[PDB]
């Protein structure tokens, strides 16, 4: 997710675009990347199958998966093309975009310090725990029964336009097998799915109604988008940009299917027998799914009330894969428009973001930190027509617009194994393929309107997701003046200062360098103690991907110059101390496969076995 | 002072015309349906132009003109119209009716002079009127200065042009097409702005042009016929059809209108000459004639266009009447679609993806509010011969950089003869010019015939009842 | 232009010969953010703002919303009495293309399928019916100028009462009138009702209050005593031109009313002797049709005498209201109690008292289609009458912002005068705080009490001076 | 004629199965039939039915085909005349037409008529079965021109009928673009 996920795969590229070799800013030029096309072949296939047979050690076997799934991508292609024949178009000569780049950053030598036994690892990391939560240290007594517990008592919820079939509200629970942890946090199981648990997640509660389409709506929505484009962006691309669509084009969806993995081109290999076209697939048909994991924050939360539940809905498979080619054009127009102090997280790496902030951010500073989570999008009906003038502007294809329209208005949704309807009204959370795009529209919308002209005249500006920095701004009454037309609860705002009160952006804290002077983001290491604390589920053989990220992670906690200023960082934000030893004791588990063993135990077995 | 043309107001000509007119206002302003309303806009604004530069009280020669279209005029008019056309006699029987429900009704327009012209020259055929006449341009015996000519096709130019010099002529116009495609001797083509299409009298029976018919077969293996044939080659005979009204031309004729920049007429009296364009539109021009009596300067028989469109001339594969056949056609391009075309020119081609890339170049969708519109730049049905056109140009260009010769002599050696290399495609890009040879001496014009009356007693009666009226 | 400031006083000067209407200036709200003379009036200018564009053309098209700040000119006035008067001209001239937007969008594209406006139909410019009619070519309301197109009717189209007061910003006086503006305080009807229907004098006009309250002084003097008093109304004595000027007025529930009217409102007449404002500042006001906050009214007044006696009206239910809307100083003397009432779900049937008339404006719609039997008609707008009988409709308990805790729509739970009350609120709530512990202060003093501020509020209209 | 709910056909043909005015009956099908006389020829007739609504005309070729004069020609008797015709109005399918005529005898002929599309004009052979036996005639009729221009870039390579097929399906239904207002409004009659 975004940087780094707990298995190392991230959101974000590995790649660096942004870099120059010399000591000043130079501006560049945006190229573009050649896609090799696929290609059939059954003969190589038919003798390579047969010579796999008579002698395979380890790379006759790779032969062939590498040949069987680059047929089944030229399927792909051949039979994605023919549906598409209403919509699909040519190549028209493209509109030139320019770049700026920046030099290297540098960073300060680090050194490995950890222990010997890892027995002592668990008890120092167990009494630091006792120290500073000690509620937190003496909730486990027993086995793991909230399975149990949670089918003792009844079912409390608080539905809207739903149906469900009573007979079928039964929560027995199933056979149970995982680890026995040793860190005394109490991390939850994921729960199991149940008709219980669908009815407790969906309880909440947004019938909420406005002008759908009428003038005040409008007029809402127009000057939404004047204060955007007066304050946030400049004036040399709106007029070339409009004179040229974006349409469905053959290069367009080549690139996409060539990108994808292995397992993921052959379920929507097996999806292409009955191909319908694209204007017969629905556009406001969901289905539900449950498979998540809990999200737990360090604190005392989680042993008094129980974690929701989460849930995703599904949009129609055909409908991704018609039209996922277009994302990359319109990041390309986006940070075409933007002002050069004004950065989105799209399209860069983790070097080239600190390279980016690496001579702007200086102990004394104020940055403010917004986030817009706690904000109700589905209430006013504005939000939906704000982001539809931004992507007409941006050259959207006419045809196109309906389609994606249809899927921001009247939705159902639909369970499966239960057969459980619900229906929705406007919604912004999805599963379709432009949510994080909007979401980043209407992030820096609202920033822009609210600030106003203080935006403009700024030394850096990050927006992704619902998260925002913004450098060199402070808290005053015209902007609470401002925001209270409505209500007072909008957004979260955070003041904080470098070296004080260290910023927060993106589980992470920005700190700035002793030796070297220039600023860097690292990770959140209480998130990491506490996710250590999770049973894992018997047959799991993930014990290793999970080694390699902690190792990096360890790295760049030891850098020399940052040690004092990782420890005030924390205090400052959850009022907790001793966390040097705690940093220590990670990178002893981080030093070998069986040092990693000591974190488990003994396999424990619930509700199985007729004996 | 606006001028009002019979254009839809959503008519994307209106643009081209405030273009090509400067100094006027056009305000569109529809009462008929008519399917050729492009072409009489262009005549219309044509004729307000030329009156706008000639000096008033200044008596006018107007050869083969509908009396009716000059009534309302303030200038002076003479009018010369011969019998020789089969829809004459409506003109003049339309001419006869308008005028007499005219009278006493407006003031000061010589309505009274006009009613006695048209009597007397209807008790004598052979007498001369200052208004009206029935003689023919080497006959009319009317002294003047200046000649308006207005769609003719059917007059000698250098023959026509020097017996109105005779008479004291210094000033000269002409309105009409282009000279240019039938200067190059094409088979077919058309003009896609205006909706007319020309094509020659052997290739009626086609079946993929713009002018043609035929009919279904299933084909047999075997048929004789009495002429060999075994040459194809154009004739003099051409049909032209702007919107629904046919019209039979000649090439002669037709290209004797391509006057050169200088030329000299010598007879009994000697002149020289000019041309000129002054106005161009798609396919339309406007030439401006100045002539003076002596023998000056020297000339050099070369005739010059300056193209601001493009101008395409290919060759195409079509079968006439079950055989097939190979001719050339040519056509115009709008200049937009063409610089756009550059990049991929580069490269060689072939005609399918030509065909895919133009249309979605041409085609696009306009929203009003709620209201859905498809607009398009130019007319779809030439898009297949033209994309053929740039597949040929861009392959011939490419084989031109390999075979490179060396600088300043000719490679000419087994026997001393030099090859010719084929061409199938001669394209002409915008701000380009092109120059042809023509000829600019002129000797005999002596063509000397007898004047007969071209007119019969029930129309003379007919007409004399219509203008009996005590007003 | 320039804006002179002599000695703390601001007057302003008319010199731009710019769109004035009167003697209001016309200005754009970015030319007054950009002013530190104008420093006085800029939460006005920010709110005026965030309803400016340029239009929109394409699938979503619009046209062009321009706003624009009124402000007097020509007059040295206190600083103070600029900011009201400046809000009261600004709101008219932004309330009246708001409409005209609203009709001109309704006939260039489609009217909404499942909505109210089939009510405005496309009507030929011949057949006219409609005495005034809102034409498309020049997007104003006009009489019979011969429309070109098709002309518009509606519901709104047939009064243009939007467009009846463009013109009454020619004659609205910018000079405040200086006289002894007293007040009578307290829940209306009591005395100060009295003071203009049992001792009122010859000259006085019965102009305040809506229609209604108009007429009933008219017949209520006429019926007890007599004097030959007439009758206009506040809507016909602003818009129209005035008269003779009243000796002595005695405007009553003016406090609804916005300040920088009444300011224009007295100047327009300028009274002889005292000008007496009653009808209690404890209730609704005029609202607003845009819902845009209200940041200028300010208050003027002379006496400071209350009725706490609190009529006969409250009952021990409301000793909360007399604790929580009150400070505590409206010990009443009303006998009666009436343990509370919720109506059940079977209590008394639509009866005199349990005359449906609701408090809550954004419900007034929704009434008619659940409670349509029992009764009819509104009393939220018409509130402090003797019509002794209330009862307000309910839909939910839940995120109620219209009515809650010290808003005005639940202060009419003890009803406008003497008489009945009623709710059906749902057997069975959340919260019991309001119907469990009143404050248990002086319930009732004396029945003698009550017959002495009639006199001594009398005496601060009479005897005080005059 | 799609546009005014008229459909004409010959008199051989009446017992056709899926054109516009034919009728027929089930039948199994059995093997070989004798005839009575020779047949082997299959040509247009001078009767023509056609169908306008739900009311019936007879006409015959000789007489249709004698309406669509030339530009010019010229009458010759007793007297002499010159005539021309022009079409003024013309709307998807019915023509208004204006002929002049002047007395005497002077001119020029050529002998051809001009006819201006503003739609588009279709004919192909088609193959049906007329009382259970297979044969292949010819058949005629009129395209919106907003469908045709539409088609221009697909008919760039060869296609399947049944693909074409789809295509000017889903055309038809997406020119209403509504729905709200309009339901389902198609531009082409369906059969
Ligand atoms: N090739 C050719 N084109 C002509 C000729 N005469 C007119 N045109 C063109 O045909 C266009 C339309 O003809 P009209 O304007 O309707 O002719 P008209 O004077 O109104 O009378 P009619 O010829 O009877 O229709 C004109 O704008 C001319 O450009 C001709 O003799 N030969
Ligand atoms: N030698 C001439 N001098 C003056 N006017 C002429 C002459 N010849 C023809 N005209 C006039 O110009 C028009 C053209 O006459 P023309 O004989 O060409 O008719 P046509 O048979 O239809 O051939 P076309 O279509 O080429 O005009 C007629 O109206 C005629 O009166
Ligand atoms: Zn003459």
């Amino acid at each position: 997710y975004i940087f780094s996920s707990d298995t190392g795969q991230g959101h974000l590229q590995q790649k660096s675009v942004r870099q120059t070799t010399l000591p000043v800013n130079i501006v560049e030029e945006v190229h573009e990347e050649k896609c090799y096309p696929p290609k059939l072949d059954e003969i190589k296939e038919q003798l390579l199958l047969k010579r796999l047979q008579e002698s395979a050690s380890t790379a006759n076997r790779s032969r062939y998966q590498s040949r069987k799934v680059e047929n089944m991508k030229a399927m792909i292609i051949h039979r994605l093309k023919e549906g598409c024949r209403l919509y699909l178009a040519s190549d028209t000569p493209r509109v030139p975009s320019y770049r700026i780049t920046y030099p290297a950053p540098i960073y300060s030598p680090s050194i490995n310090i950890k222990l010997s036994n890892p027995e002592t690892a668990v008890a120092v990391c167990n009494e630091f725990l006792a120290r500073n939560y000690p509620t937190v240290a003496s909730y486990q007594v027993t086995d793991e029964y909230d399975a149990y517990l949670d089918m003792v008592d009844g079912s409390e919820s608080c539905l809207d336009r739903a149906t469900f079939n009573p007979s079928k509200l039964r929560s027995y629970p199933k056979q149970h097998s995982y680890h026995a942890p040793t860190i005394r946090s109490a991390v939850p199981s994921p729960f199991q799915n149940t008709l219980q648990n669908v009815l407790a997640a969906a309880t909440k509660r947004n019938c909420n109604v406005t002008q759908m389409r009428e003038l005040p709506t409008m007029d809402s929505a127009a000057f939404n988008v004047e204060c955007f484009k007066k304050y946030a962006c400049n004036q040399e691309y709106w007029r070339e940009f409009a004179s040229s669509p974006i349409r469905v084009t053959t290069e367009n969806l080549t690139t996409y299917v060539t990108k994808l993995k292995g397992p993921k081109a052959a379920a929507l290999f097996a999806k292409t027998h009955n191909l319908l076209p694209l204007q017969e697939v629905p556009m406001d048909r969901f289905t539900m799914d449950m498979k998540r994991d809990v999200k737990v924050t360090p604190g005392t939360k989680h042993t008094e009330e129980r974690p929701k539940v989460q849930v995703i809905q599904a949009a129609e498979p055909l409908a991704t894969a018609y039209l996922c080619g277009i994302h990359r054009e319109l990041v390309r127009r986006l940070n075409a428009v933007l002002l050069p102090n004004v950065h989105t997280l799209f399209d860069m790496s983790a070097e080239d973001f600190d390279a980016i902030i690496a001579t702007h951010f200086k102990p004394g500073d104020a940055v403010l930190e917004t986030d817009i989570a706690s904000f109700d999008k589905s209430q006013d009906d504005s939000l939906a027509l704000t982001a539809m003038m931004l992507l007409e502007d941006l050259g959207v294809d006419q045809p196109i617009l309906d389609l994606i329209e249809a899927a921001f208005g009247e939705i159902s949704s639909c369970h499966l194994p239960t057969g459980t309807r619900f229906k929705f009204g406007a919604m912004m959370k999805s599963g379709m393929f432009l949510t994080l795009f909007v979401n980043t529209l209407l992030n820096i919308t609202i920033a822009s309107r609210v600030l106003e002209e203080r935006l403009t005249t700024s030394a850096c500006a990050a927006f992704i997701g619902d998260d925002n920095i913004i450098h060199g701004v402070v808290s005053d009454a015209l902007m609470a003046a401002r925001c209270a037309t409505w209500m007072n609860m909008e957004v979260k705002i955070i003041d904080a200062v470098v070296s004080v009160k260290a910023p927060y952006f993106c589980g992470g804290f920005i700190l700035h360098d002793t030796v070297t002077g220039t600023a860097c983001r690292v990770a959140d290491p209480l998130k990491r103690l506490f996710k250590l604390g999770k049973p894992l589920a018997a047959g799991d053989e993930q014990d290793e991907d999970r080694r390699r990220a902690l190792a990096d992670e360890v790295t760049r906690w030891q850098r020399t110059g940052l040690v004092t200023e990782l420890e005030r960082a924390v205090y400052s934000r959850y009022e907790v101390q001793g966390i040097t030893a705690v940093i220590t004791s990670m990178a002893t588990f981080a030093s070998s496969k069986e040092n990693f063993k000591k974190l488990r135990g003994p396999v424990v077995t619930l509700y199985g076995g007729p004996k | 002072d606006p001028v009002y043309v019979d254009i839809d107001a959503d008519s994307a000509f209106l643009k081209a015309l405030q273009r090509a007119y400067p100094m006027f206002e056009v305000e569109p302003r529809q009462v008929t349906p008519n399917d050729a309303a492009n072409a009489r806009a262009f005549s219309h604004l044509a004729i307000k132009l030329i009156e706008q530069e000639i000096d008033p009280d200044s008596t006018i020669l107007d050869i083969g003109s509908a009396p009716a279209r000059r009534m309302m005029s303030d200038r002076k008019y003479h009018c010369v119209c011969p019998m020789r056309s089969a829809e004459d006699p409506e003109r003049l029987a339309n001419y006869a009716r308008k005028l007499a429900s005219a009278a006493g009704k407006v003031l000061d327009r010589n309505i009274s002079g006009k009613i006695g012209d048209l009597q007397a020259v209807m008790a004598v055929p052979d007498t001369e009127t200052p208004t009206f006449c029935l003689h023919t341009d080497v006959s009319c015996r009317q002294r003047a200065d200046v000649a308006i000519y207005q769609d003719v096709y059917a007059v000698h130019a250098p023959t026509s042009l020097y017996h109105q010099a005779i008479k004291g002529v210094r000033l000269a116009y002409w309105v009409g097409f282009d000279t240019t495609p039938f200067m190059y001797n094409a088979m077919a083509g058309a003009y896609p702005s205006y909706s007319t299409n020309w094509a020659d009298e052997q290739v009626l029976k086609a079946k993929n042009i713009g002018l043609c018919s035929t009919d279904l077969t299933e084909g047999r293996r075997g048929k004789l016929s009495i002429m060999r044939g075994k040459k194809l080659e154009p004739c003099d005979r051409v049909l032209f059809s702007v919107g629904s009204t046919l019209y039979p031309e000649s090439r002669k004729l037709l290209k004797s209108w391509h006057l050169p920049s200088v030329f000299h007429l010598k007879g009994k009296l000697s002149f020289t000459c000019r041309c000129d364009t002054v106005v161009s539109c798609e396919g339309y021009v406007v030439k401006r004639i100045t002539m003076s009596p002596g023998l000056y300067g020297k000339t050099t028989g070369y005739a010059v266009t300056h193209h601001a469109d493009g101008f395409l001339m290919c060759k195409t594969t079509d079968t006439v009447d079950g055989e097939r056949v190979s001719f050339s056609v040519c056509t115009y391009v709008p200049a937009t679609i063409c610089d756009q075309m550059t990049g991929i020119l580069a490269t060689e081609v072939t005609p399918e993806d030509a065909q895919k890339l133009l249309v979605g170049l041409n085609q696009r969708i306009v929203v009003n509010g709620r209201t859905q519109r498809n607009t398009n730049t130019m007319k779809n049905y030439m898009i297949p011969v033209v994309a053929q056109a740039f597949s040929k140009w861009a392959k011939e260009c490419r084989k031109d950089m390999e075979d490179e010769k060396l600088l300043g002599v000719r490679e000419r050696t087994c026997l001393w003869a030099f090859k010719k290399q084929k061409t199938h495609t001669v394209y002409k890009r915008p701000d380009t010019q092109s120059i042809q040879k023509v000829q600019a001496e002129f000797d005999s014009f002596v063509v000397p015939s007898l004047w007969s009356s071209g007119l019969s007693i029930p129309l003379r009666t007919r007409i004399k009842w219509l203008l009996s009226k005590v007003p | 232009g320039i804006i002179e400031t002599p000695r703390g006083a601001i007057k302003v000067t008319a010199q731009p010969t710019d769109h004035v209407v009167g003697e209001y200036l016309v200005l754009s709200p970015q030319t007054v953010l950009r002013s530190q003379k104008l420093s006085l009036i800029h939460a006005l200018a920010e709110q005026v703002k965030t309803c400016t564009h340029s239009g929109r053309a394409g699938r979503y098209a619009v046209e062009a919303y321009d706003g624009r700040v009124l402000v007097p000119s020509g007059y040295a006035i206190s600083p103070e009495d600029f900011q009201s008067l400046s809000e009261s001209a600004t709101m008219v001239y932004n309330e009246r293309e708001f409409v005209n937007r609203k009709l001109h969008h309704i006939a260039m594209h489609g009217p909404a399928l499942n909505t109210d406006e089939e009510s405005y139909e496309l009507v030929r410019a011949e057949r006219t019916e409609h005495e005034y009619v809102y034409d498309v070519d020049q997007r104003r309301c006009c009489k019979k100028e011969e429309a070109a197109g098709l002309v518009l009717v509606g519901d709104l189209t047939n009064p243009p009462y939007h467009e009846f007061a463009y013109e009454g910003l020619k004659i609205r006086p910018a000079c405040p009138y200086k006289i002894a503006v007293i007040g009578v305080f307290g829940v209306p009807g009591s005395g100060k009702s009295a003071i203009i229907k049992n001792l009122v004098t010859r000259q006085d006009l019965v102009t305040s209050g809506k229609k209604e309250n108009c007429q009933e002084i008219t017949t209520d003097v006429m019926r007890q005593r007599g004097l030959e008093i007439s009758a206009r109304t506040v809507d016909s004595l602003l818009l129209n031109g005035c008269n003779r000027p009243v000796d002595v007025l005695y405007v009553d529930e003016a406090f609804a009313c916005h300040s920088g009217t009444l300011l224009a409102l007295i100047a327009l007449v300028r009274p002889r002797q005292k000008v007496v404002l009653c009808g209690d500042p404890k209730q609704c006001g005029f609202f607003n049709m845009m819902q845009m906050k209200v940041n200028y009214n300010h208050n003027i007044c002379t006496q400071v005498y209350h009725k706490s006696i609190s009529r006969r009206c409250t009952l021990p239910v409301t000793a909360i209201v007399s604790s929580l809307h009150y400070e505590g100083k409206m010990r009443t003397t009303n006998e009666y109690n009436k343990p509370i009432v919720v109506d059940t779900t079977g209590s008394t049937k639509p009866d005199p008292g349990d005359l449906v008339l609701t408090c809550f404006r954004g419900w007034v719609k929704q009434l008619q289609i659940d409670y349509r039997g029992h009764e009819v008609m509104t009393a939220a707008a018409s509130q402090g009458l003797t019509r002794k009988g209330v009862y307000a409709v309910r839909q939910k308990v839940n995120e109620n912002p219209l009515y809650a805790s010290t808003s005005e729509h639940v202060n009419v739970l003890l009803t406008r005068t003497e008489g009945k009350l009623v709710w059906k609120t749902l057997s069975g709530d959340p919260w019991i705080k309001t119907l469990q512990n009143p404050p248990k202060g002086n319930f009732k003093a004396t029945i003698k009490e009550w017959e002495v501020e009639h006199a001594s509020i009398m005496a601060g209209i009479c005897s005080h001076q005059m």
